[PDB]
């Protein structure tokens, strides 16, 4: 796929390469959809890290037409499916990878276009989960002020997306549900750039967008009792360890080497080996 | 000046404290002008009538009945004013109603006026809704008196439903009355605004009596009532519990929050109880669900009374179960039988065969009448109260082995629920007879027939 | 940037290479911690096969420079055993109260260092010269600059749960509270030395003749010290304070230090006409009174699925009046942004807002004339905004001038600034303007609290003209 870029990031856009991309989207989706039969060799070599930037920079120039918007939608499910299998894959670095996906997707997310909107916004929700925002071009400016400005840039975008939503029923309910999850994600991810811009949401004209946002303000407040979970929920006393053989018979073998670690790590601390 | 508001108030509070003999004419006059004034001028009106409310207490109860019903007319006109003004509503609840309930001994006539006003509105009307809303701001002046009057008033109505019995209890003549005043408890149950530290066994009795009854809103309201009861029981400081009891209550809140108890209380389709509870064809009730709920409340109530010395919660709670357990009323007889089976710690020798008498009489009505399904259901309940009560029975009576033949005779009937109830009876009967070790001496085929031989003809 | 955090530098008296770790240069985070541990892995790799020593420069190490527990657990597993066994000495310079609390929180992970002879705590800067030559010392220049030009006040006492004898060294960039008695850090009796840089010292307070209070940014608990020369320490810290903010700069908001804003967002939404908002606001207020440790009359709990009545107004007032009497330290920002939420709410909620803010208005008298001009200007901003809401809301006017202005006139010593606000807001409107007229009308309701003072002040300000 790296052959398709002519000179200094000039994309060729041939029909054969576009067809090859349309094939390889389904190929990557079907490969990443499987969860069994050995995940240890899913590590690879610079896993999909160079792959996706090339893929999105190809498909962004493809334009607005039916096959193009279809390939764009399929890529939007592919990013979400890949983001589901984060723990299996291995990047050398992923933060500025993730930020570049956010930049290369949010620019063009905004009849089948409104279908692509909730196809893509879910992928943005998946990408934004726990991601610390950082300026990729941190040179030329202070990093924390640029972080705050970037938070405002992504935050007002979700504001005027929710405002366009607030002006048929089920897809608008899908927008008004999925946007506030994105709100909660990028506010819970980083707060020191978040709160001073985001505290004005508590007086919003839409009531339903308030409390759940305000729910986030609860969690952060206790962001900064599990011993009974290690006690009665983990050991299962006065029996011949029924929940232990339950989790033995339920958990798949691919995490058994993890599972074999996590049982005896507990019980030698509680002296019931 | 263009305002005189502090001056007008400083006049109007001087005369009310100075001379009280003309309060009635003033209060009757002022509400009409309040009804026909401009809104900014209307803001002055309550601001200067609020001192006149406090000395209305000496006019009531002083044995002149014409003025006493004039007081009622004044109160009802304030009700009309409270209903009509939605934009100004927090102000009128803050000023006059809290000041009204803050003075003791006016409470009976105000509650009486509330109930007769809400009765004409009916359940689901705006009037009874905002009236149950207003009762919250009323009750904060005296928690215990408003709580005790509401609970005792409602307990008398559930007692008096036995005079003209109907089996459904949605069919009985005062069903709308019980629903309307149950909404009062839902509103008023927030922050120990009904005193749970003294009215707990009465309160669980009503909770047990009206689970899964009526429309969806009341069914969710019962659940929210239970949650708020446990929450205020946790947050009450007068009880000063130990730590372990607070821990088990904290777990019990999460227990009742589960979707399993959503299924038990009848709210299966609805995600959130509080959304449907405040918004304004029924699936059948399962009696074993009532058994599980009563066991959970028994566990909570015993864990609470472990700290409290000689609380006597169980004594009043078993008497209030027992009295309804031994009457005719088909709306209240099976539930009280299941409750008396679950709770009790003591059994009389004549009592267990009076339960057998109840079984024998109930089997006749379903026989001669193939009209009511509920005539069967009582017999099922009469089975269930057997099963819990037999381990409590004392030294070896023939009833221990006679209940085996009782279980067999129940199993001979072809109904599904009677079969399932009789199987548990036979299981606990075998287990208790094994624990009392009669079966070590003899085979089953002789000791059971020893009772059968005197009764061999029937 | 990670190369200056950890670097190979110098050779000790025992012939071991020395690695310097500057903790204050490290910022806690995923990629910063990963780059840090990879830089330590690359730099240590030629030298953990030989005996080596490490200088840990713990000057100004705070919550920004911690190791997370998953990251701190990595330091004992990702290196080989001879890498740990070849460490001849760990020179720990400038241990402080935060580092002591951090090691007390992580006694299980740091039990390999607890009681270890290999830890040499540098409680005095001349002691590090006992094992490393001065030409081989390569501590950062900021660390050496923290030792120079120190105005030292000995025999002070830091007052706390345990009052500790300390000495206060005030330098042109920083304040160092060095413990004069040893405390236990990792099983060793050491001399602590807290360091507070230029960017942390917020408030400088002189409580009395022999006590002062220093306030540290992003630290809720104030520091109090007792000394014979507290006024000299106060004027010296004010001197260096005036030095650094008037030289170096010639709005960053943390989630902690906005209690009034969150409290008002809780209280205004607690009486709202929707059960979901009302349910979530109750849990937020319960969490808010759980974290910040402020008094309530009754206990609280956080449970989802409560059913809360449609009115809460007596409960809401019984809360917002109890806090205002129990703790007055947060009235300002609460009253500042409460008026904005009043201004953009519906009228039925607007009736609630004054009803529950009227007890908070009674105690800003102490926040006037207390010799800090910024808060005294903030008060004037609040009163100007109160004038604006009295002008704009013609409909609710008898209630507001019965509630808040009479309560203002009830208390003494606030009368000057309300009259100056009246004069300078009367001058802007001009005669015949509504802005002058209805506020002149509210002067009557103001005067009914104390007659003589309002009369004398109006007549005197008139006669001077």
């Amino acid at each position: 796929i790296s052959k398709f870029f002519d000179s200094q990031g000039q994309v060729l856009l041939t029909d054969t390469n576009t067809q090859f991309v349309e094939q390889t989207i389904a190929i990557m989706k079907n490969l990443l959809d499987n969860h069994t039969e050995g995940s240890s060799e899913h590590l690879g070599q610079a896993s999909i890290e160079t792959m996706m930037l090339n893929l999105v920079r190809y498909v962004r120039v493809l334009g607005n037409m039916v096959h193009a918007i279809q390939i764009k939608t399929k890529l939007c499910q592919l990013v979400e499916v890949m983001m589901a299998r984060r723990d299996d894959l291995s990047f050398c670095q992923e933060m500025k990878f993730r930020n570049k996906m956010v930049e290369y997707l949010t620019d063009w997310v905004m009849c089948l276009t409104r279908d692509l909107d909730q196809a893509s916004m879910e992928a943005v929700v998946s990408l934004l989960a726990g991601l610390p925002l950082q300026p990729e071009e941190g040179d030329g400016v202070e990093l924390m002020e640029a972080k705050s400005q970037l938070f405002l840039k992504y935050f007002t975008l979700f504001m005027n997306l929710l405002n366009d939503c607030s002006e048929m029923s089920r897809r608008l309910a899908s927008l008004r549900h999925c946007t506030v999850l994105a709100m909660s994600n990028l506010l819970n991810a980083n707060v020191d750039s978040g709160l001073m811009h985001s505290i004005g949401l508590g007086y919003h004209k839409d009531l339903q967008t308030r409390a759940t946002f305000m729910e986030v303000l609860t969690k952060i407040l206790q962001q900064g009792f599990e011993r009974l979970v290690e006690l009665v929920t983990m050991m299962g006393d006065q029996g011949e360890l029924p929940i232990a053989m339950a989790l033995a018979n339920v958990v798949p073998c691919s995490q058994w080497d993890e599972l074999a670690r996590v049982l005896v790590t507990l019980f030698d601390s509680r002296h019931l080996l | 000046p263009a305002n005189n508001t502090l001056f007008i108030v400083s006049i109007s509070k001087t005369l009310a404290a100075n001379e009280p003999h003309l309060t009635l004419e003033f209060l009757e006059e002022c509400i009409s002008g309040f009804s026909k004034s401009s809104i900014e001028l209307k803001h002055l009106c309550l601001e200067y009538m609020t001192p006149w409310l406090s000395n209305l207490v000496r006019f009531c109860k002083h044995n002149d009945d014409a003025k006493r019903q004039r007081v009622t007319a004044i109160l009802d006109k304030l009700i009309t004013m409270t209903i009509n003004e939605k934009q100004m509503y927090p102000s009128i609840q803050a000023k006059i109603w809290g000041s009204l309930g803050q003075i003791t001994d006016l409470l009976d006539v105000v509650l009486d006026s509330f109930i007769k006003t809400s009765a004409t509105g009916g359940l689901g009307s705006i009037k009874a809704e905002v009236m149950a809303d207003t009762a919250v701001a009323l009750a904060s002046g005296n928690v215990k008196l408003v709580s005790s009057k509401v609970i005792g008033r409602m307990c008398k109505i559930i007692d008096k439903t036995c005079l003209s019995p109907t089996p459904t209890l949605e069919q009985h003549l005062m069903w709308d009355d019980i629903a309307i005043l149950a909404r009062y408890m839902l509103m008023l149950s927030f922050n120990n605004s009904l005193d749970v530290a003294a009215h707990l066994p009465y309160l669980f009795h009503v909770v047990t009596f009206l689970v899964a009854t009526g429309p969806l809103s009341l069914r969710a309201s019962t659940h929210g009532l239970v949650i708020n009861i446990i929450h205020s029981l946790c947050t009450c400081s007068q009880l000063h519990f130990s730590e372990e009891t607070k821990q088990v209550l904290r777990l019990s809140l999460t227990e009742f929050s589960l979707p399993k108890f959503y299924l038990l209380f009848g709210i299966s389709k609805v995600k959130s109880a509080a959304v449907i509870a405040f918004r304004s064809e029924r699936e059948t009730f399962a009696l074993t669900s009532l058994e599980t709920v009563t066991e959970a409340l028994l566990e909570i109530m015993e864990a609470c009374m472990r700290d409290i010395p000689t609380c006597k919660w169980l004594d009043q709670w078993t008497e209030l179960a027992q009295r309804f357990a031994f009457q005719y009323n088909p709306s209240l007889q099976p539930r009280a039988l299941v409750v008396f089976g679950c709770i009790s710690k003591r059994v009389s020798h004549g009592q267990i065969k009076q339960i057998i008498r109840i079984l024998s009489k109930a089997l006749e009505s379903c026989l001669k009448g193939p009209d009511t399904y509920n005539s069967q259901v009582l017999i099922e309940a009469t089975v269930i109260a057997l099963t819990k009560l037999q381990p409590l029975l004392n030294k070896d009576s023939p009833l221990h082995k006679a209940l085996f033949w009782v279980a067999v005779a129940v199993l001979q009937l072809d109904e599904v629920n009677l079969y399932s109830a009789g199987t548990a009876l036979l299981e606990q009967n075998l287990h208790t007879l094994d624990s009392l070790r009669i079966f070590n001496d003899k085979s089953p085929e002789e000791v059971f027939m020893a009772i059968r031989n005197p009764l061999e003809w029937h | 940037k990670t190369l200056s955090i950890f670097y190979q530098a110098g050779t000790s008296k025992a012939g071991n290479p020395i690695f310097y770790y500057v903790a204050r240069r490290f910022k806690t985070g995923q990629i910063n911690g990963d780059l840090l541990i990879y830089h330590v892995l690359l730099t240590l790799k030629p030298y953990y096969a030989k005996p080596y020593e490490i200088v840990v420069d713990l000057t100004h190490t705070g919550p920004s420079n911690r190791f997370k527990t998953d990251f701190l657990s990595k330091w004992f597993v990702v290196f080989p055993g001879f890498a740990y066994d070849n460490v001849s000495a760990v020179y720990i310079y400038n241990c402080n109260s935060w580092v002591r609390e951090y090691t007390k929180y992580h006694e299980r992970l740091l039990t390999g260092l607890k009681g270890s002879k290999r830890l040499v705590f540098i409680d005095c800067p001349g002691k590090l010269a006992e094992h490393i030559e001065h030409e081989q010392q390569k501590l950062p220049a900021a660390t050496l600059a923290l030792e120079e030009d120190l105005k030292v006040f000995h025999n002070a006492l830091k007052l706390a749960h345990k009052d500790t004898k300390v000495s206060i060294k005030v330098g042109s960039t920083a304040v160092q509270v060095t413990s004069a008695e040893r405390t236990k850090v990792l099983g060793q009796s050491v001399f602590l030395n807290d360091i507070y840089y230029a960017s942390e010292i917020e408030e400088i307070c002189l409580v009395d003749e022999n006590q002062f209070t220093l306030t540290i940014a992003n630290q809720g608990t104030p520091l109090t010290f007792m000394h014979q020369e507290c006024e000299a320490i106060v004027q010296s810290i004010i001197h260096i304070r005036t030095r650094w903010e008037l030289s170096q700069p010639d709005t960053k908001i943390r989630p902690k230090d906005v209690p009034g804003t969150l409290l008002n967002i809780a209280l205004l939404n607690l009486g709202s006409s929707d059960p979901s908002l009302r349910s979530a606001a109750y849990n937020l207020l319960c969490a808010l009174t759980c974290t910040f440790n402020l008094k309530i009359e009754g206990q609280l709990l956080e449970t989802s699925g409560l059913c809360i009545p449609a009115n809460n107004t007596l409960f809401i007032v019984s809360i917002s009046k109890t806090l205002a009497a129990n703790e007055p330290h947060l009235t300002l920002e609460f009253l500042e942004e409460c008026i904005s939420g009043f201004s953009k709410s519906s009228i039925e909620l607007k009736h609630l807002c004054l009803e529950y803010m009227t007890p908070w208005l009674s105690n800003l008298v102490r926040f006037c004339k207390h010799n800090d001009d910024a808060k005294r200007q903030r008060v004037t901003a609040i009163l100007d905004k109160l004038i604006t809401m009295t002008i704009n809301e013609k409909q609710m006017y008898p209630s507001i001038q019965a509630k808040i202005w009479g309560s203002l006139g009830q208390i003494t010593d606030l009368l000057d600034v309300v009259l100056d606000s009246f004069i300078k807001t009367s001058a802007t409107g001009g005669l015949g303007s509504i802005k002058a007229e209805v506020m002149a009308d509210t002067a009557v309701a103001l005067a009914s609290g104390n007659v003589k003072l309002v009369s004398s002040k109006v007549i005197g300000r008139m006669c001077k003209i």
